[PDB]
Protein backbone atom coordinates (compact mmCIF):
# COMPACT_ATOMS: atom_id res chain seq x y z
CA UNK A 1 0.00 0.00 0.00
CA UNK A 2 1.47 3.40 -1.13
CA UNK A 3 0.41 6.37 0.80
CA UNK A 4 -1.23 4.51 3.63
CA UNK A 5 -0.75 4.32 7.41
CA UNK A 6 0.05 1.57 9.91
CA UNK A 7 -3.26 -0.04 10.79
CA UNK A 8 -2.19 -0.95 14.25
CA UNK A 9 -1.90 -4.51 15.47
CA UNK A 10 -4.70 -7.03 14.84
CA UNK A 11 -7.09 -4.19 13.92
CA UNK A 12 -7.89 -5.80 10.54
CA UNK A 13 -8.79 -9.17 11.97
CA UNK A 14 -9.98 -10.61 8.65
CA UNK A 15 -6.71 -9.92 6.78
CA UNK A 16 -4.64 -12.93 5.93
CA UNK A 17 -1.18 -13.47 4.53
CA UNK A 18 -0.62 -16.09 1.82
CA UNK A 19 2.75 -17.70 2.32
CA UNK A 20 4.85 -19.91 0.09
CA UNK A 21 8.13 -19.43 1.87
CA UNK A 22 7.40 -15.73 1.89
CA UNK A 23 4.43 -13.37 1.71
CA UNK A 24 3.26 -13.34 -1.86
CA UNK A 25 -0.42 -12.31 -1.50
CA UNK A 26 -3.25 -11.20 0.73
CA UNK A 27 -6.70 -12.66 1.45
CA UNK A 28 -9.88 -12.20 3.52
CA UNK A 29 -11.23 -14.62 6.07
CA UNK A 30 -14.90 -15.33 5.15
CA UNK A 31 -15.58 -18.03 7.73
CA UNK A 32 -13.50 -20.38 9.91
CA UNK A 33 -12.27 -22.52 7.04
CA UNK A 34 -12.62 -20.29 4.00
CA UNK A 35 -10.46 -17.53 2.64
CA UNK A 36 -11.19 -15.49 -0.51
CA UNK A 37 -8.31 -14.08 -2.64
CA UNK A 38 -7.30 -13.33 -6.24
CA UNK A 39 -7.14 -15.95 -8.93
CA UNK A 40 -3.72 -14.72 -9.97
CA UNK A 41 -2.45 -15.55 -6.50
CA UNK A 42 -3.03 -19.24 -7.20
CA UNK A 43 -0.02 -21.35 -6.07
CA UNK A 44 0.52 -24.88 -4.80
CA UNK A 45 1.80 -25.32 -1.28
CA UNK A 46 0.06 -22.32 0.19
CA UNK A 47 0.16 -21.64 3.88
CA UNK A 48 -2.35 -19.17 5.23
CA UNK A 49 -1.31 -16.95 8.15
CA UNK A 50 -3.99 -15.54 10.46
CA UNK A 51 -3.60 -13.05 13.25
CA UNK A 52 -0.52 -11.35 11.65
CA UNK A 53 0.78 -7.83 12.17
CA UNK A 54 4.59 -8.13 11.79
CA UNK A 55 4.83 -10.84 9.16
CA UNK A 56 8.50 -11.10 9.85
CA UNK A 57 8.42 -12.08 13.52
CA UNK A 58 6.40 -14.39 15.65
CA UNK A 59 4.22 -12.31 17.97
CA UNK A 60 2.18 -15.09 19.62
CA UNK A 61 -1.13 -14.27 17.93
CA UNK A 62 -0.74 -16.28 14.75
CA UNK A 63 -2.35 -19.32 13.31
CA UNK A 64 -0.44 -20.91 10.45
CA UNK A 65 -2.77 -23.24 8.57
CA UNK A 66 -2.19 -24.95 5.19
CA UNK A 67 -4.72 -24.93 2.38
CA UNK A 68 -6.58 -28.20 1.59
CA UNK A 69 -8.12 -26.82 -1.60
CA UNK A 70 -7.75 -23.77 -3.85
CA UNK A 71 -10.60 -23.05 -6.17
CA UNK A 72 -9.98 -20.47 -8.93
CA UNK A 73 -13.14 -19.15 -10.52
CA UNK A 74 -14.24 -21.38 -13.36
CA UNK A 75 -14.30 -18.43 -15.71
CA UNK A 76 -11.04 -16.73 -14.69
CA UNK A 77 -9.40 -15.19 -17.82
CA UNK A 78 -5.67 -14.81 -17.34
CA UNK A 79 -5.31 -12.37 -20.15
CA UNK A 80 -8.12 -9.96 -19.27
CA UNK A 81 -8.13 -10.63 -15.58
CA UNK A 82 -11.86 -11.10 -15.68
CA UNK A 83 -13.29 -13.00 -12.72
CA UNK A 84 -10.11 -12.56 -10.70
CA UNK A 85 -11.38 -14.52 -7.70
CA UNK A 86 -10.42 -17.62 -5.74
CA UNK A 87 -11.41 -19.54 -2.64
CA UNK A 88 -9.08 -21.30 -0.31
CA UNK A 89 -10.16 -23.98 2.03
CA UNK A 90 -7.97 -24.31 5.13
CA UNK A 91 -6.87 -27.90 6.19
CA UNK A 92 -8.45 -27.15 9.51
CA UNK A 93 -10.73 -24.51 10.84
CA UNK A 94 -9.18 -21.45 12.41
CA UNK A 95 -10.03 -20.41 15.89
CA UNK A 96 -11.99 -17.33 15.81
CA UNK A 97 -11.09 -14.79 18.44
CA UNK A 98 -10.60 -11.03 18.62
CA UNK A 99 -7.37 -11.01 16.68
CA UNK A 100 -8.88 -13.37 14.02
CA UNK A 101 -12.34 -12.66 12.76
CA UNK A 102 -14.13 -13.03 9.46
CA UNK A 103 -15.66 -10.48 7.12
CA UNK A 104 -19.26 -10.35 5.98
CA UNK A 105 -20.07 -10.77 2.36
CA UNK A 106 -22.10 -7.90 0.91
CA UNK A 107 -25.82 -7.88 0.20
CA UNK A 108 -25.53 -5.16 -2.36
CA UNK A 109 -22.87 -3.47 -4.45
CA UNK A 110 -21.25 -0.28 -3.32
CA UNK A 111 -21.67 3.01 -5.19
CA UNK A 112 -19.21 5.62 -6.33
CA UNK A 113 -18.01 7.73 -3.48
CA UNK A 114 -18.17 4.97 -0.89
CA UNK A 115 -15.11 5.23 1.29
CA UNK A 116 -13.40 1.87 1.83
CA UNK A 117 -10.48 0.32 3.64
CA UNK A 118 -7.74 -1.33 1.65
CA UNK A 119 -5.06 -3.20 3.66
CA UNK A 120 -1.94 -5.22 2.83
CA UNK A 121 1.82 -5.95 3.26
CA UNK A 122 2.80 -4.88 -0.24
CA UNK A 123 5.16 -2.24 -1.60
CA UNK A 124 5.00 1.20 0.00
CA UNK A 125 6.92 3.09 -2.69
CA UNK A 126 5.39 4.27 -5.95
CA UNK A 127 8.69 4.22 -7.64
CA UNK A 128 11.15 2.16 -5.75
CA UNK A 129 10.78 -0.66 -3.29
CA UNK A 130 9.93 -0.78 0.36
CA UNK A 131 8.05 -3.70 1.86
CA UNK A 132 6.80 -3.14 5.37
CA UNK A 133 6.90 -5.42 8.46
CA UNK A 134 3.51 -4.43 9.80
CA UNK A 135 0.15 -4.17 8.07
CA UNK A 136 -0.70 -1.02 6.10
CA UNK A 137 -4.16 0.63 5.65
CA UNK A 138 -5.69 3.14 3.22
CA UNK A 139 -9.09 4.82 2.93
CA UNK A 140 -9.89 5.19 -0.73
CA UNK A 141 -13.24 5.80 -2.29
CA UNK A 142 -14.96 3.76 -4.97
CA UNK A 143 -14.65 5.43 -8.40
CA UNK A 144 -17.29 5.70 -10.99
CA UNK A 145 -17.49 3.17 -13.76
CA UNK A 146 -17.16 5.94 -16.26
CA UNK A 147 -13.96 7.30 -14.88
CA UNK A 148 -12.61 3.77 -14.49
CA UNK A 149 -13.22 3.09 -18.17
CA UNK A 150 -11.55 6.37 -19.04
CA UNK A 151 -8.53 5.47 -16.96
CA UNK A 152 -8.28 2.08 -18.67
CA UNK A 153 -10.00 2.05 -22.02
CA UNK A 154 -11.27 -1.27 -23.20
CA UNK A 155 -10.12 -3.12 -20.10
CA UNK A 156 -12.79 -2.81 -17.46
CA UNK A 157 -15.46 -5.51 -17.33
CA UNK A 158 -18.60 -5.56 -15.27
CA UNK A 159 -16.75 -7.51 -12.61
CA UNK A 160 -14.20 -4.74 -12.01
CA UNK A 161 -14.15 -1.49 -10.20
CA UNK A 162 -11.66 1.40 -9.55
CA UNK A 163 -10.84 2.94 -6.19
CA UNK A 164 -8.35 5.56 -5.20
CA UNK A 165 -7.24 9.07 -6.21
CA UNK A 166 -6.82 10.36 -9.73
CA UNK A 167 -4.04 12.46 -8.43
CA UNK A 168 -1.86 9.52 -7.35
CA UNK A 169 0.22 8.84 -4.20
CA UNK A 170 -2.29 6.52 -2.49
CA UNK A 171 -2.87 3.01 -3.89
CA UNK A 172 -2.36 -0.69 -3.47
CA UNK A 173 0.75 -2.21 -5.01
CA UNK A 174 2.75 -5.49 -5.58
CA UNK A 175 2.18 -7.65 -2.48
CA UNK A 176 -1.38 -6.39 -1.97
CA UNK A 177 -3.15 -8.79 -4.40
CA UNK A 178 -5.96 -10.90 -2.94
CA UNK A 179 -6.50 -8.58 0.03
CA UNK A 180 -9.67 -6.81 1.07
CA UNK A 181 -11.49 -3.68 0.08
CA UNK A 182 -14.01 -3.42 2.94
CA UNK A 183 -16.74 -0.80 2.77
CA UNK A 184 -19.10 -0.37 5.71
CA UNK A 185 -18.18 -3.74 7.15
CA UNK A 186 -18.77 -5.62 3.98
CA UNK A 187 -16.28 -7.13 1.61
CA UNK A 188 -16.67 -5.20 -1.66
CA UNK A 189 -13.41 -5.84 -3.41
CA UNK A 190 -10.28 -7.89 -3.95
CA UNK A 191 -7.00 -6.13 -4.71
CA UNK A 192 -6.27 -7.07 -8.33
CA UNK A 193 -4.31 -4.94 -10.83
CA UNK A 194 -3.41 -1.37 -12.10
CA UNK A 195 -0.85 0.56 -14.21
CA UNK A 196 1.94 0.53 -11.73
CA UNK A 197 1.04 1.91 -8.38
CA UNK A 198 -0.05 5.31 -7.19
CA UNK A 199 0.30 6.87 -10.67
CA UNK A 200 -1.71 10.00 -11.61
CA UNK A 201 -4.89 9.16 -13.59
CA UNK A 202 -4.44 5.42 -13.08
CA UNK A 203 -6.31 4.28 -10.00
CA UNK A 204 -6.10 0.69 -8.73
CA UNK A 205 -8.48 -1.98 -10.18
CA UNK A 206 -10.40 -4.43 -7.94
CA UNK A 207 -12.68 -7.47 -8.30
CA UNK A 208 -16.37 -6.57 -7.77
CA UNK A 209 -17.15 -9.05 -4.97
CA UNK A 210 -20.84 -8.24 -4.92
CA UNK A 211 -21.25 -10.10 -8.23
CA UNK A 212 -19.90 -13.33 -6.76
CA UNK A 213 -21.80 -13.85 -3.51
CA UNK A 214 -24.02 -16.58 -4.76
CA UNK A 215 -21.09 -18.36 -6.35
CA UNK A 216 -19.13 -18.10 -3.17
CA UNK A 217 -21.87 -19.41 -0.88
CA UNK A 218 -22.56 -22.34 -3.06
CA UNK A 219 -18.85 -23.13 -3.57
CA UNK A 220 -18.13 -23.04 0.14
CA UNK A 221 -21.19 -25.26 0.85
CA UNK A 222 -20.30 -27.99 -1.58
CA UNK A 223 -16.59 -28.40 -0.90
CA UNK B 1 20.55 -18.93 -25.73
CA UNK B 2 17.59 -17.00 -27.34
CA UNK B 3 16.41 -13.40 -27.93
CA UNK B 4 13.55 -13.38 -25.35
CA UNK B 5 16.38 -14.11 -22.94
CA UNK B 6 17.59 -10.61 -23.62
CA UNK B 7 14.42 -8.90 -22.67
CA UNK B 8 14.17 -7.08 -19.35
CA UNK B 9 12.11 -8.60 -16.59
CA UNK B 10 8.38 -7.80 -16.69
CA UNK B 11 6.48 -7.39 -13.40
CA UNK B 12 3.19 -6.69 -15.15
CA UNK B 13 -0.09 -5.13 -13.96
CA UNK B 14 -1.09 -7.56 -11.20
CA UNK B 15 -0.13 -6.96 -7.59
CA UNK B 16 1.18 -10.14 -6.18
CA UNK B 17 4.71 -10.34 -4.90
CA UNK B 18 5.93 -13.54 -6.61
CA UNK B 19 9.65 -14.13 -6.88
CA UNK B 20 10.73 -15.55 -10.23
CA UNK B 21 13.89 -15.69 -12.34
CA UNK B 22 15.04 -13.91 -15.43
CA UNK B 23 18.15 -14.16 -17.45
CA UNK B 24 20.37 -11.11 -16.98
CA UNK B 25 22.50 -11.01 -20.09
CA UNK B 26 24.62 -8.25 -18.60
CA UNK B 27 25.66 -10.35 -15.61
CA UNK B 28 25.61 -13.60 -17.49
CA UNK B 29 23.32 -15.25 -14.96
CA UNK B 30 19.87 -15.83 -13.80
CA UNK B 31 18.54 -13.28 -11.28
CA UNK B 32 15.39 -12.91 -9.20
CA UNK B 33 12.76 -10.19 -9.71
CA UNK B 34 9.18 -9.55 -8.62
CA UNK B 35 6.42 -10.87 -10.82
CA UNK B 36 3.03 -9.37 -10.23
CA UNK B 37 1.29 -12.66 -11.04
CA UNK B 38 -0.16 -12.11 -14.50
CA UNK B 39 0.67 -11.46 -18.06
CA UNK B 40 4.22 -12.93 -17.87
CA UNK B 41 6.74 -12.50 -20.65
CA UNK B 42 9.02 -15.24 -21.70
CA UNK B 43 12.08 -14.23 -19.72
CA UNK B 44 10.36 -15.46 -16.55
CA UNK B 45 11.30 -18.83 -14.88
CA UNK B 46 10.19 -20.55 -11.73
CA UNK B 47 13.64 -21.68 -10.70
CA UNK B 48 17.22 -20.77 -11.47
CA UNK B 49 17.75 -24.20 -12.99
CA UNK B 50 14.94 -23.70 -15.56
CA UNK B 51 16.34 -20.33 -16.40
CA UNK B 52 19.90 -21.52 -16.88
CA UNK B 53 18.63 -24.38 -19.10
CA UNK B 54 16.61 -22.11 -21.38
CA UNK B 55 18.65 -18.91 -21.51
CA UNK B 56 22.10 -19.52 -19.96
CA UNK B 57 24.38 -18.97 -22.94
CA UNK B 58 22.66 -15.77 -24.19
CA1 LIG C 1 3.77 -12.16 13.08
Amino acid sequence: IVGGYTCGANTVPYQVSLNSGYHFCGGSLINSQWVVSAAHCYKSGIQVRLGEDNINVVEGNEQFISASKSIVHPSYNSNTLNNDIMLIKLKSAASLNSRVASISLPTSCASAGTQCLISGWGNTKSSGTSYPDVLKCLKAPILSDSSCKSAYPGQITSNMFCAGYLEGGKDSCQGDSGGPVVCSGKLQGIVSWGSGCAQKNKPGVYTKVCNYVSWIKQTIASN
Amino acid sequence: RPDFCLEPPYTGPCKARIIRYFYNAKAGLCQTFVYGGCRAKRNNFKSAEDCMRTCGGA
